[PDB]
């Protein structure tokens, strides 16, 4: 058997962090919007790759597609 | 077994190849004697789950209750 | 992925495991059983699990979520597709990374080369 | 021809077949081939049958 | 039959309807095929993340405790 | 085993239809976001790719990816935070892989 | 080996009077002559396998 | 192949008795103490553990936490935030994972 | 589509079959209502209710027709 | 199995959920139905054959 | 002549489009309603306009009031709300069960007393009353069967036992036999 | 302190919607007014579950109601043969003894397991892991052999699966990176500059027209005039097209006594 | 496809012939009940029970028709 | 195909001649019973018998045609 | 081709023409049969006989028209 | 796995006809 403590102690923990993980989420998605398609491509890009701009296009940015919060 | 992973073919447990049989227990005394059914409600959990209640007892007084 | 409408009922079969399930082409019987009428091309009937899809949105355009859609011939519909997709879904990941499990693969009992066989 | 082409699944026990972790430690290291995908099984003449 | 909704994205049957006839039906399944290897290989790009963010190691030695749930057998 | 046997008895079934609004095993998240993907928007296609993503986990039941016990984003309690963090299902994959 | 062995069909009469359509049927047959084509193993008469289309009705048990 | 057939890497000695089947002994199978032996043996550990071994301990449990982490850039992550920045090697060998 | 509409108002036509065999069976069973109470008029009453009650079933199948007519015709 | 006293065949349909789409009170609606339709083909085999 | 509109054609020349419209215009089959007309067609007259299956309003609608209740709440509220429920494993959950199932009992209580006459009356009276017991007990002999009951799935289901790993396994996977049958090592 | 309710509850907002499947006269108007009473009824049964109280499924008249099972062609004879077509019915008869019995999982779906290897085998890898980043892998060996050795061998025949079926995996992987990544020869010389500023709408039935006549009202006012006109100029095209046509092949599966190759099935009979 | 749709719910008509049929057979049966009536009133009683049950047996066909045509309408 | 089936349903909408004819029978059939019963109800059993009897001799050709429309509609 | 065979199963159902009229004409046979045995039941015997073997002759062209039925149908 | 099982490498086409199963 698994321990019943880890299964009811990890269900609370996992949602817990969840709730401090959307926070985070918020604040990455809110920095990189005001972060230009260089820097959006070139940072966590692997060492390789050159960049080559795209044609600018309209796409909006919606944090949830659903109307939640 | 079947639900296990294993396939059956017929049935039963008189084996018609090279397998050790169990018959059941002869219905006499000298068999009920020397013999008994297992008893499901004989197996049991260890007591030592009993033992990690001594957690709660030191939370308890780590929290002031 | 599957790039057709048909597929050989073979080709999804195990050979060296016994065989529990099939994939089998779409229900077309269960478009019947809709009572109330719809418009449905047969161009889109026997590619896998979307006539049940089809099927879902025209139970959810008559009818809507709530004690009119919970109807056998609806609630089935939503089944089948829920279902469908996720077996295919399945059975496509078997198929691109154990291929070696179904019938008709080479690699299900390889046949040796003439050198191996020491003439 | 039919049944000269019906096979039956997963041939025989591999387990009673030489291991290749035996034959190195016999001095001899086996070499590994890949499969022959393009021989098409035929059956033979009538007379065979 | 994987990336059932990706494929039936790329053919169009969100917005429109395949042709009726087989030839250039069939076709158009066939056209799908390069554009599936590529957001399959997207798809196995991520970069990892901590494994103990929302989810406790079971292998911790503390759940070693083997703990049951304690029940009233009303 | 020989234990207590009753004359009559009965089994109950919880069944997983995922199409009852009644209980817990409605996937909230593929109805949503699959009617989503109905609707013409510039990310139709996204939507299908995340859909494609997360039959890709329920295909991965593992003692680490199954609701028994009571794993994130398996469970019937956590299927609400689909509709806000679906990204995560790479963060999934590769944690069972790892385990 | 034993079962592929095992598959190549036997022979099996043809006359059958257990079935009432041969019973009938083979009342107006007509036997001709099968000339020896070289071979030990000519199927003149219906094989020994479940899925013959002259042998289905024989139940293998 | 017969159903009840295992394969055992210790030696057992079966008994020789009729209408039985067990084993009945274990060759050269040593008794330790007992449970009232081990019990005060271990009464002594846990009461000097208790006394002289509480002092400087908050330290020791988040090294100890850290180290159980997957990856080693998160352990290091973890001694920098949460230790008040301690060296990995240097940590290692107070908690004695170094040779 | 069409069609099976064009069938629809057909099948409704041919309700008309036993509205015509109705009107063939009600003059027989009042011709014999005329005739039976011409050999017995002293139970004209009992007669009389006999024969209309026949007409009764007789319309019974009309109504049936027409009922399945506008069925097929609209169901 | 419904049908039989202290069945042994578990994998003939005993464990494992068996719904329907017929009428409820099966064996006041469904079965006496069949059972109807049973006296019905013997008595038009007798009627026929005699 | 052709008509324009807002979707376009995928063709860089004038010319590979204008051989894709009359590529197309050949193969149209005009079918008209009106007679003395020499393409007439009483039935089988082809529509000019394509259907397409989109969600409804009333689609779009009911899938919105699916989430009504989250709209009005933060990701904090409605994790503390329908996640984080504080564990309460005091509850007799089973209750429901046999209050249910107990009813057939206490009903027999009160019918067994019925004031028909006729004892074969209430024989047809039990046997329609068992006839609604065996749609759930199933098997009417003894030792022979359980009942089946379709209950509701919650987050509760066999709570007091998920520790355990051999229910999980006898419950959730049916493991497929191979050539080499025996159960898994 | 008060019971947990799901999210369910918050939809319907009662514990008690009478819900049945069989849509008839005799039972929607039993449940619309067993609805009603739910409240004050004695007789009432929940189908929303709770913390404090389980709950009862969906009812299919005085039974229960379960979708039919997925159609399965798998099913094992018992007298005869009955060559069971799943699609052939709507609903699944029952299974009768002496007819046949149907593959197991009326429910059930298709997904991948893992055991779970023992503790105590599970410790020693974290062992030797714990000592490679501290140690290095070359001092080692010993918590390498306690792996060998506590370890049952069960165990170190799955890791030695595992290690051969993700390299299978990443080959496979990598095959298709290089089909995704091959330049096909109409997007030579192209680069991300020749791409059009389009995004997925600009490719819908509003923007690009599908390959369908009656998509719009694109040929409304076309007459037969102006076919007839077409008919001609397509024509005069196949007068410089129709000019070549590929030769034809030699049938491989011309011997049936050889095993064919499953080519592509003709469009039509 | 279409065709056989359209056969089908044309034959359902059909069913309204043996509906036409049993009008005729009834004004007749009740066309004799009358006149046999006459002959002799003291058994009324009896002609009128017998004379029913023939209607029943008209229904009969009835049922049987209407039977088998929502099935060859249906299958 | 469904052409050739179109027609085996057709002919199985024939059916329903018989089942018309056997109700105008059944009529007459009883009509004679009861002109005849009135003068002769002495024996009103041996009538009422050979009524039931010709009843079922209707059928036979009733259901003969029913088994020849199956059988055609799937032979 | 598909035409001709559409005819022959056309005809197979022509045959169930007789199958009606030999429901009248039985009905009618024993219709008669009451009237005539209540007019002298003494010779029943005579009169039994003879009824039942005029409805063997009447059947007898019915099964006659089946095999002309399935003649064409397969030859 | 099914023991009646059996791997054909040439087409065969098995008669749909009741209580008979043949090629
Ligand atoms: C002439 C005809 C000859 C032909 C004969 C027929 C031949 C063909 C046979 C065909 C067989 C059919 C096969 C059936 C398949 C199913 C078999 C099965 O699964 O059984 C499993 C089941 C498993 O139990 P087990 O393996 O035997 O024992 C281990 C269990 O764990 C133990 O279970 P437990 O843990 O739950 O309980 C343990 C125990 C613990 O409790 C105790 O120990 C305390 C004991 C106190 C008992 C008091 C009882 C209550 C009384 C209250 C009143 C006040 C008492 C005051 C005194 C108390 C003082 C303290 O409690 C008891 O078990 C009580 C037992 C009651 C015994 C009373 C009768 C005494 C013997 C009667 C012999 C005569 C009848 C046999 C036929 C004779 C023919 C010549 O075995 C049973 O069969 C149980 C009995 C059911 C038998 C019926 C079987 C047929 C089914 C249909 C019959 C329906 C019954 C009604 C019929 C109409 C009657 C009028
Ligand atoms: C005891 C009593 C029991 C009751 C017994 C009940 C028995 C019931 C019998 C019912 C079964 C037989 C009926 C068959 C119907 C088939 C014909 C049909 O319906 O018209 C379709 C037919 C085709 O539609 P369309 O508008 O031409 O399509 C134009 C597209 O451009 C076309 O191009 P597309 O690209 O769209 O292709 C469409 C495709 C679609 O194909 C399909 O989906 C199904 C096609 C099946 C065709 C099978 C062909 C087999 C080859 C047969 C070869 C011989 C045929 C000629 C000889 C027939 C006599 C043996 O191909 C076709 O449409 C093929 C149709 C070709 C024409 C077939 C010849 C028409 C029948 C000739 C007789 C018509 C008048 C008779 C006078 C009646 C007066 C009482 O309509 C016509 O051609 C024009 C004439 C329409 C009929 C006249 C309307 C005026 C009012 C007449 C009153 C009577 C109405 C009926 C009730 C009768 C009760 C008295
Ligand atoms: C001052 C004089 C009086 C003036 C007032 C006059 C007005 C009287 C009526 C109003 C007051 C009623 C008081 C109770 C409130 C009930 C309100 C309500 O809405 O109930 C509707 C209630 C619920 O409707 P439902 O949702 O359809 O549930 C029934 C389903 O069958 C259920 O099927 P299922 O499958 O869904 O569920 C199975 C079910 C089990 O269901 C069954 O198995 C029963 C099935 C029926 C038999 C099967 C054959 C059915 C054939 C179909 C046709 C039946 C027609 C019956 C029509 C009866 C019309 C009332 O098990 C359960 O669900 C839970 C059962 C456990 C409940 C335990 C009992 C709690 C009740 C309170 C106990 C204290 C009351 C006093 C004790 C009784 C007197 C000694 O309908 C019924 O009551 C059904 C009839 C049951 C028999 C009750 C007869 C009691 C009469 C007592 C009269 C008062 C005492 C007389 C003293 C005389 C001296 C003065
Ligand atoms: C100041 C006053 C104060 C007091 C006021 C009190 C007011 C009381 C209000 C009560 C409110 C309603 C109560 C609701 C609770 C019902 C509890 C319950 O057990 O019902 C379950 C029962 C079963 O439904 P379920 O279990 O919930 O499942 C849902 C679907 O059924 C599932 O769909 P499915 O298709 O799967 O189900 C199949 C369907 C199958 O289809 C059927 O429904 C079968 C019915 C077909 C036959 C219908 C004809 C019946 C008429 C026969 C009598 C006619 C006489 C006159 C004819 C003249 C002709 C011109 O249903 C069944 O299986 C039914 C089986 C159970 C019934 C059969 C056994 C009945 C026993 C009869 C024994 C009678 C002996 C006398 C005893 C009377 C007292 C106990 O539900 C009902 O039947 C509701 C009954 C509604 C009452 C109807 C009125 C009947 C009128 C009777 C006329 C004779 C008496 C006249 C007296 C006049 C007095 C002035
Ligand atoms: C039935 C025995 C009655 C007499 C017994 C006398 C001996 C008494 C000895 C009792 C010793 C105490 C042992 C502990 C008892 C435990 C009871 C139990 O487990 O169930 C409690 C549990 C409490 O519910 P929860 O909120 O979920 O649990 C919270 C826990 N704090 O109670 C229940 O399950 C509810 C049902 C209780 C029994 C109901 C009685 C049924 C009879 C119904 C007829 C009554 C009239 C009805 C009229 C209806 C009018 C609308």
């Amino acid at each position: 058997r698994t321990s019943a403590h880890y299964i009811e102690i990890n269900a609370i923990y996992g949602a817990e962090m969840m709730k401090r993980y959307h926070k985070v989420w918020e604040n990455i998605i809110e920095e990189r919007s005001k972060a230009t398609d260089q820097e959006k491509k070139t940072r966590y890009a692997h060492p390789s790759y050159q960049y080559s701009p795209l044609p600018v296009v309209s796409i909006p940015n919606v944090l949830n597609p659903l109307n939640l919060q | 077994t079947l639900r296990a992973g294993k396939n059956i073919e017929g049935s039963g447990q008189v084996h018609f190849g090279y397998h050790d049989q169990k018959w059941g227990m002869p219905a006499i005394p000298m068999f009920q004697l020397m013999y008994y059914e297992l008893p499901g409600n004989s197996i049991v959990v260890n007591p030592c789950r009993n033992q990690n209640y001594r957690l709660y007892f030191e939370m308890r007084k780590k929290l002031g209750i | 992925t599957i790039f057709a409408e048909t597929w050989e009922a073979s080709e999804y079969q195990y050979r060296n495991k016994a065989n529990l399930k099939t994939l089998p082409v779409n229900h077309l019987g269960k478009l019947a059983e809709l009572k109330f009428d719809f418009v449905e091309y047969k161009a889109h009937q026997l590619i896998a699990c979307h006539l049940y899809e089809r099927m879902t949105i025209h139970c959810m355009n008559q009818y809507g979520l709530f004690k009119d859609f919970y109807r056998p011939e609806c609630l089935d519909a939503q089944y089948y597709f829920k279902t469908c997709v996720e077996l295919n879904a399945a059975y496509g990941i078997q198929k691109k990374f154990f291929p070696e499990h179904f019938v008709g693969s080479p690699y299900a009992r390889p046949v040796p080369q003439f050198q191996q066989l020491g003439l | 021809r039919m049944r000269y082409l019906t096979e039956d699944p997963a041939g025989d026990d591999p387990l009673q077949k030489t291991k290749d972790e035996h034959l190195v430690d016999l001095g001899f290291i086996p070499k590994v081939f890949g499969a022959n995908v393009e021989v098409r099984k035929r059956a033979p003449h009538d007379k065979y049958l | 039959m994987d990336n059932y909704f990706t494929a039936i994205t790329l053919l169009g049957l969100r917005d429109q309807n395949l042709p009726p006839f087989k030839d250039a039906r069939l076709q158009r399944y066939k056209s799908i095929k390069k554009m599936i290897d590529l957001i399959e290989t997207t798809t196995k790009l991520a970069p990892p993340m901590p494994v103990e963010l929302f989810m406790l190691n079971p292998t911790d030695p503390e759940w070693d405790d083997d703990m049951t749930y304690p029940t009233i057998t009303h | 085993t020989s234990e207590s046997v009753l004359a009559y008895d009965y089994k109950l079934w919880y069944l997983w239809s995922g199409v009852s609004n009644l209980d817990e095993s409605f996937d909230m998240f593929f109805n949503q976001y699959w009617a989503l993907s109905l609707s013409t928007s510039v990310f139709q296609l996204f939507y299908a790719v995340i859909l494609d993503r997360y039959l890709s986990v329920l295909f991965q039941n593992t003692p680490y990816t199954n609701d028994w016990f009571r794993m994130m984003l398996h469970s019937k309690e956590t299927a609400l935070i689909w509709l806000y963090h679906p990204e995560l299902s790479w963060h999934i994959n590769g944690l069972n892989q790892f385990f | 080996a034993t079962r592929w062995y095992g598959r190549q069909p036997g022979h099996l009469l043809r006359a059958d009077t257990y079935w009432i359509p041969n019973l009938v049927s083979q009342r107006f047959a007509k036997h001709q002559p099968a000339h020896w084509d070289g071979t030990q193993n000519m199927p003149i008469f219906r094989l020994a396998d479940p899925k013959h289309k002259d042998s289905y009705m024989v139940q293998f048990r | 192949m017969q159903n009840t057939t295992n394969i055992v890497h210790v030696p057992v000695h079966m008994g020789h008795t009729h209408y039985f089947d067990y084993i009945d002994s274990f060759p050269k199978l040593k008794e330790g103490p007992t449970l009232e032996e081990n019990h005060i043996t271990n009464q002594k550990i846990l009461r000097e553990q208790l006394i002289s071994g509480q002092q400087g301990l908050e330290q020791n449990l988040c090294l100890r936490n850290c180290f159980k982490l997957s990856q080693k850039r998160y352990i290091e992550f973890c001694l920098d935030r949460k230790c008040g920045g301690a060296d990995f090697q240097r940590a290692a060998t107070i908690l004695g994972y170094t040779k | 589509m069409l069609l099976v509409k064009a069938v629809k108002v057909l099948v409704m036509g041919g309700c008309m079959l036993p509205i015509a065999f109705g009107a063939l069976g009600t003059g027989v069973l009042f011709a014999g209502f005329n005739v039976a109470l011409s050999r017995n008029p002293e139970e004209t009453e009992s007669l009389f209710n006999n024969t209309l009650m026949g007409f009764a079933l007789i319309e019974t199948f009309i109504f049936m027709s027409i009922g399945l007519g506008f069925f097929v015709l609209f169901a | 199995n419904s049908a039989l006293i202290g069945s042994e065949n578990q994998s003939d349909s005993m464990n494992e959920l068996n719904t329907n789409f017929s009428m409820t009170y099966y064996i006041l609606t469904v079965l006496p139905g069949k059972f109807i339709y049973w006296i019905y083909e013997i008595l038009h085999t007798f009627f026929v054959v005699c | 002549p052709v008509k324009e509109g807002q979707a376009k054609l995928w063709f860089s020349t004038k010319e590979e489009a204008d051989a894709y419209d009359d590529k197309m215009i050949s193969n149209i089959e005009l079918k008209s309603q009106d007679y003395e007309d020499e393409n007439f067609s009483p039935v089988f007259n082809r529509k000019t306009q394509e259907y397409f299956l989109e969600p409804s309003e009333k689609f779009k609608s009911d899938f919105a009031e699916l989430l009504r209740p989250l709209r009005s709440l933060s990701f904090n509220q409605v994790v503390d709300r329908y996640v984080l429920i504080p564990p309460n494993h005091t509850f007799y959950r089973n209750w429901t069960y046999e209050k249910f199932l107990g009813g057939f009992g206490l009903s027999y209580l009160i019918l067994r007393e019925l004031p028909l006459r006729n004892f074969y009356a209430r024989v047809f009276v039990m046997y329609a009353f068992a006839a609604k017991v065996l749609d759930h007990l199933g098997n009417p002999f003894p030792f022979s069967g359980h009942g089946q009951i379709v209950a509701a799935a919650d987050r509760w289901n066999h709570w007091d036992v998920r520790c355990y790993d051999n229910v999980m396994k006898a419950l959730k996977y049916i493991r497929i036999p191979t050539v080499q049958n025996n159960i898994p090592e | 302190k008060a019971p947990g309710q799901i999210y369910a509850y918050d939809i319907h907002n009662t514990h008690y919607p009478y819900v049945n499947i069989k849509q008839d006269s005799q039972t929607q108007l039993l449940a619309s007014f067993r609805r009603s009473i739910a409240s004050i009824n004695p007789f009432s049964y929940r189908q929303v579950p709770s913390q404090d109280r389980a709950a009862f499924g969906l009812r299919w008249g005085n039974a229960w109601y379960a979708p039919n099972p997925y159609p399965n062609g798998i099913h094992f004879d018992r007298v005869f043969p009955t060559h069971y077509d799943p699609l052939a019915e709507t609903n699944r008869t029952k299974a009768n003894l002496q007819l046949i019995k149907y593959a197991p999982g009326n429910y059930s779906t298709l997904v991948v397991t893992s055991e779970k290897l023992p503790r105590p085998c599970i410790r020693t890898i974290q062992n030797y892991r714990r000592c490679q980043m501290v140690n290095g892998t070359e001092k080692c060996n010993s918590e390498a052999q306690d792996i060998l050795a506590i370890c049952p061998n069960w165990a170190l025949d799955h890791m030695k699966e595992k290690v051969r079926f993700y390299t299978k995996a990443l080959a496979i992987n990598n095959q298709t990176y290089i089909r995704a990544m091959q330049v096909e020869e109409y997007n030579q010389g192209r680069t991300v500059a020749d791409v059009a500023p389009k995004t997925w709408i600009h490719g819908t039935r509003q923007h690009l027209r599908p390959d369908t006549m009656w998509a719009d009202d694109r040929y409304t006012n076309i007459t037969q005039t102006e076919i007839n006109e077409a008919i001609k100029r397509v024509e005069a095209r196949k007068a410089r097209e129709h000019e070549k046509k590929p030769v034809e092949q030699a049938n491989v599966n011309a011997n049936t006594g050889e095993q064919p190759v499953r080519v592509e099935k003709s469009l039509y009979p």
